[PDB]
DNA sequence: ATCAATATCCACCTGCAGATTCTACCAAAAGTGTATTTGGAAACTGCTCCATCAAAAGGCATGTTCAGCGGAATTCCGCTGAACATGCCTTTTGATGGAGCAGTTTCCAAATACACTTTTGGTAGAATCTGCAGGTGGATATTGAT
DNA sequence: ATCAATATCCACCTGCAGATTCTACCAAAAGTGTATTTGGAAACTGCTCCATCAAAAGGCATGTTCAGCGGAATTCCGCTGAACATGCCTTTTGATGGAGCAGTTTCCAAATACACTTTTGGTAGAATCTGCAGGTGGATATTGAT
C-alpha cells in the first residue's frame, strides 16, 4: 500500500480550500440549525432562501477568521495543534468574551 | 444631466435625492451630491481596476466575487477601508504559517 | 414596482477601466453593496460634522472632511482630488 | 440535535481554509458552541427587524441589517 | 453666553429617589451626562434606521421600542420596555 | 401641566422631543416617542445610580465619584456589556490578578 | 524626542494596573511605539475636526469626537 | 560585630504584587502630566502647525491613552500566560494587537 | 540514489446556465423656470482661557549592584490525532399547491404649523455649607530568615 | 513552628476645595388652542416564491493503526526585580498679556417650494449568445519506501 504521512494531506487540504470559495457546511443541516434557533425567538416563521444563504456566508467567514486567530494563538504557545484554550483566548481578546 | 456637467458616469441627481431622503441634514448644497458622486465613482473605478487585473491574472475575462476579494485583501488601503466587511463567495488569500510547512 | 441599484453605473465605469472585461451578477451585487456602504459612511460622517458645528446644511466641504476622516491616505488624496475636480467642472458650465 | 448536523468533516474544512494543520478532538464541540452563540445573536436581531415590519418571513435584508449592527457587514445580498 | 443644557438636575432628582442621603461629584455628574446623551444617540440612531428600512417618515414609540430591544441586553431591555410602555399608556390616559 | 407630569416621569419629555427633532432622525416624530424615550433614559439612569450609590456606600462614602460609577458598571454583566466600548474617565479598573501570578 | 517622557517607571505602573507581574526589558520601547500610533490616529482626527470648524484651538470635544470615531467612546469631558 | 542578620529583603515578585494591588485600587493617571503634554504637542505639531489646546483636551487624550494601554497590557498578560510564561514580551503585545484587528 | 503509487498540470473540447442585445413601456425621476425664504458669512468686538514666565521644593526618575528565579533549550515518553478504506444514510435536486409579501385605494387619527401666554432650566455670584483628603499614631497582619 | 522587619488596616480629627445655594434676571422653552395637511393603518388581492414531498446524487460515520506532537522533567545562565543613593524636573501657585473663541446685527448668495415638461432607469417576455465549468488524455512533478 501507499500511505501519505501525517500532515501531508492536511497541508494539501489547506491549499485546496484556501483556493476555492464554495461553502463548506452542507445546506440542509445548516438550514435546519437556523430555523431551530429562530423558532426560539418567534414561532411559525419562513425564510427567503437568500436569507439563509446570507446567514451561511456570514457564519462561515466568521468561523474561518476565528480559526485563523485560533491558529496564531496555538502557534504562540509553540504548538501546531489548535485546542479549546486557543479559541477561547482568541475570543476573549476579540472582546467577544468581554 | 447634472452628471454630464460634472463629467461623471455616477448619477448626481440620484445621489442628491438619496442625501435628502436620508435625513442627514435639513438642507443639502448643490455641490455635495456632485462631490460625493465623484468619490463613489473613483472608489468604484479603483476596485474594478484591481479586480479586472485579478481576473486577467486568472486567465478569465469576467469579474466574479473571488476577484473582488483578491483585489481588496491584496491592497493595503482597500483592505483597511473594508476591514470589517465580508465579500460573499470571496474566500480567503492563500496563506500558510511557515512553521506548518514540512521540515525540509 | 421598482428596485433601484447602482448596477448600470458600475458597468459604465467597468468599461472605462477594462473595456474587454465583463462582471457576473453576484459580483455586481457585491459592487452595489460597496457603493451603498460607502455612501452611508460618508453621508453619516458629513451629517455629524454639520451637527457638531450647528449647521443645517451638508455642503461639499462636509463631504470632503468626511472623506478625509474615512478613507486611508492615498485613497483619501485621490478621492479629494476627484471630488474637487467634479465640482470645479460642474460650476464652470452653463 | 441539529447542531450535530454541523459535522466534524465540515468543521475540519472550515479550519483548513483558516489555515489549520492539526486539530484537537475537543475542537468540534467547542466550535459548535461558538457557531450557536453567533447565530443566536444575528438571528435574534434579524427576527426583531422581521417582527417590526410585521412580517412572518425573515428577509435577506433583515439578515444584512442584523449583521451590520453586529459589526459584521456583508456585501452581496443588498445594502 | 448661549446657555448649554445638561440632564444634571434630572439625574439629581433620580439620585435622590434611590439614595436620598447620597450626593454626587461634578466629575461623576459629567460622566452621567455623557452616559444619558450616548444612550439617547444610540437609541435615536437605531430608531432612525428602523424607520428608513421600512419606508416610514415618522419615528413613533413603536420605533423607540424595537430600538431599545436591539440595543439593550436581556433584563435591561425587559425593564426598559416595561417602563416605556407604562409611561406612554399613562401619558395617553391624561387628556 | 408638563408632559413629563402627564407621563409620570422625572426626565424632560419636552426636551427629549426637541432633541429628537434637531437630531434630524426622521421627517416627523410622533408624540409618544419622546415619552417612551425619556422613560427608558430615566430607567437606565436609575439603574446605574442605584448600583453606584451602593459602591460608594461600600467604600464608606456619601458622594458618588467616577470610580463608583466604574465599579457599578463593570461589576454588572448587563451594564458592562452595554458600555463595553466605553471609557469612564477616572474610573480605574476592577481589582483582578490572574491565578498563576500569586505565590 | 518627547516620546521618551513616557518613562520606564510610568510604563511599569500602567502594566501593574493591567495586572502585569513580570516585564521584559524590550517592552518599554514596544509600548512607546504603540502609544505613538494610538496618539497619532486620535490627534489626526481631532485636528481634522478642529480645521473643519476653522479654529486654531483643539477642543476637548474635538478629542471626544475623534475618540468616538475610533470606537473608543470617552465619558467625562463633554460626551 | 553583630551582622549575622542581613538587611531585610523582599523576594522578587512580592513588591510587584504589592504594586498591582495598589494601582488596581486607585484611579489617578500614571504617566507624568507635563511630559505627556509635550508628546501631544509634538505629535500634533507634525500634523498641523500653530495649534493651541484647551487643557481639558490634553487631559481627555491622557485618560483615553492610559485606559487603552492598561487594557492592552491585560490582553498582553493573557497572551504571555497562554504561552505558559508569566513575563510579558513584545511578541505578546503584537499577538494581542493582531487578534484585536489593530494590525492584520 | 532508485522505482512507483499518486497528485498536479496543461492543452483541448463543448454543453449550458447565466449573461446579453431588443423592442416596448411608464411611473418615477430629473431638469427647467419662477417666486419666496433663509442659512451662515463678513464685520465689529466682548471676554475667555491659553501660552508663558517665575520661583520654590519634593516626589520621582535615573543609574547601579546583585542574585533569585524564570525563559529556553534538550530529552523522551505515551497519548492522540491523521490517513485510510469499508459501507450507506442524509443531502441534493427537481416538481407543485398555498401562504403572505406587496401593490392599490380609502380616510381618520395624528402630526405639522403659526400665534402667544407662561413656566423654567441656565447662570452670574454670594453666601454659608460640608464630605473627605491627607497627616497621624497605634493595632493587625504579612513576609521571609532560621 | 518562632520571630523580626515592614507593610497594612483604620478609626479619630479637621481644615479646605468643591458642592449645595439662592436672590434674581430671562431669553427659550415648553405648554394651550384652533386651523390645515397627511402619513400609514385597514381591507381586498394578485402572484411571487417558500415549505413540502418524491427521488437520485454522493459525503460522512466507523475502527485500525502508528507517526509525531504535547508537555513533563531536568538544566543552565542571564535578565529583571528589589533596594539604595543622588538630584533633576515635574508640580504647584500666581500673575499677565492677548490670541482667538464666541455673541450680535447685517444682508445676500444659495437653497426650499411648487409648477410644468422631457427623459430615463427598471421591468419583461422573447431571442440570441458565450465564458468557462468540468470531463478526457497524457505528461511530469511530488511524496514516501528502500
Amino acid at each position: 500500500p501507499h500511505r501519505y504521512r501525517p500532515g501531508t494531506v492536511a497541508l494539501r487540504e489547506i491549499r485546496r480550500y484556501q483556493k476555492s470559495t464554495e461553502l463548506l457546511i452542507r445546506k440542509l443541516p445548516f438550514q435546519r440549525l437556523v430555523r431551530e434557533i429562530a423558532q426560539d425567538f418567534k414561532t411559525d416563521l419562513r425564510f427567503q432562501s437568500s436569507a439563509v444563504m446570507a446567514l451561511q456566508e456570514a457564519s462561515e467567514a466568521y468561523l474561518v477568521a476565528l480559526f485563523e486567530d485560533t491558529n496564531l494563538c496555538a502557534i504562540h504557545a509553540k504548538r501546531v495543534t489548535i485546542m479549546p484554550k486557543d479559541i477561547q483566548l482568541a475570543r476573549r481578546i476579540r472582546g467577544e468574551r468581554a | 444631466t447634472r452628471s454630464s456637467r460634472a463629467g461623471l458616469q455616477f448619477p448626481v441627481g440620484r445621489v442628491h435625492r438619496l442625501l435628502r431622503k436620508g435625513n442627514y441634514a435639513e438642507r443639502v448644497g448643490a455641490g455635495a451630491p456632485v462631490y460625493l458622486a465623484a468619490v463613489l465613482e473613483y472608489l468604484t473605478a479603483e476596485i474594478l481596476e484591481l479586480a479586472g487585473n485579478a481576473a486577467r491574472d486568472n486567465k478569465k475575462t469576467r469579474i466574479i466575487p473571488r476577484h473582488l476579494q483578491l483585489a481588496v485583501r491584496n491592497d493595503e488601503e482597500l483592505n483597511k477601508l473594508l476591514g470589517r466587511v465580508t465579500i460573499a463567495q470571496g474566500g480567503v488569500l492563500p496563506n500558510i504559517q511557515s512553521v506548518l510547512l514540512p521540515k525540509k | 414596482s421598482r428596485k433601484e441599484s447602482y448596477a448600470i453605473y458600475v458597468y459604465k465605469v467597468l468599461k472605462q477601466v477594462h473595456p474587454d472585461t465583463g462582471i457576473s451578477s453576484k459580483a455586481m451585487s457585491i459592487m452595489n453593496s460597496f457603493v451603498n456602504d460607502v455612501f452611508e459612511r460618508i453621508a453619516g460622517e458629513a451629517s455629524r460634522l454639520a451637527h457638531y458645528n450647528k449647521r443645517s446644511t451638508i455642503t461639499s466641504r462636509e463631504i470632503q472632511t468626511a472623506v478625509r476622516l474615512l478613507l486611508p491616505g492615498e485613497l483619501a488624496k485621490h478621492a479629494v482630488s476627484e471630488g474637487t475636480k467634479a465640482v470645479t467642472k460642474y460650476t464652470s458650465a452653463k | 440535535d441539529n447542531i450535530q448536523g454541523i459535522t466534524k468533516p465540515a468543521i475540519r474544512r472550515l479550519a483548513r481554509r483558516g489555515g489549520v494543520k492539526h486539530i484537537s478532538g475537543l475542537i468540534y464541540e467547542e466550535t459548535r458552541g461558538v457557531l450557536k452563540v453567533f447565530l443566536e445573536n444575528v438571528i435574534r436581531d434579524a427576527v426583531t427587524y422581521t417582527e417590526h415590519a410585521k412580517r412572518k418571513t425573515v428577509t435577506a435584508m433583515d439578515v444584512v441589517y442584523a449583521l451590520k449592527r453586529q459589526g459584521r457587514t456583508l456585501y452581496g445580498f443588498g445594502g
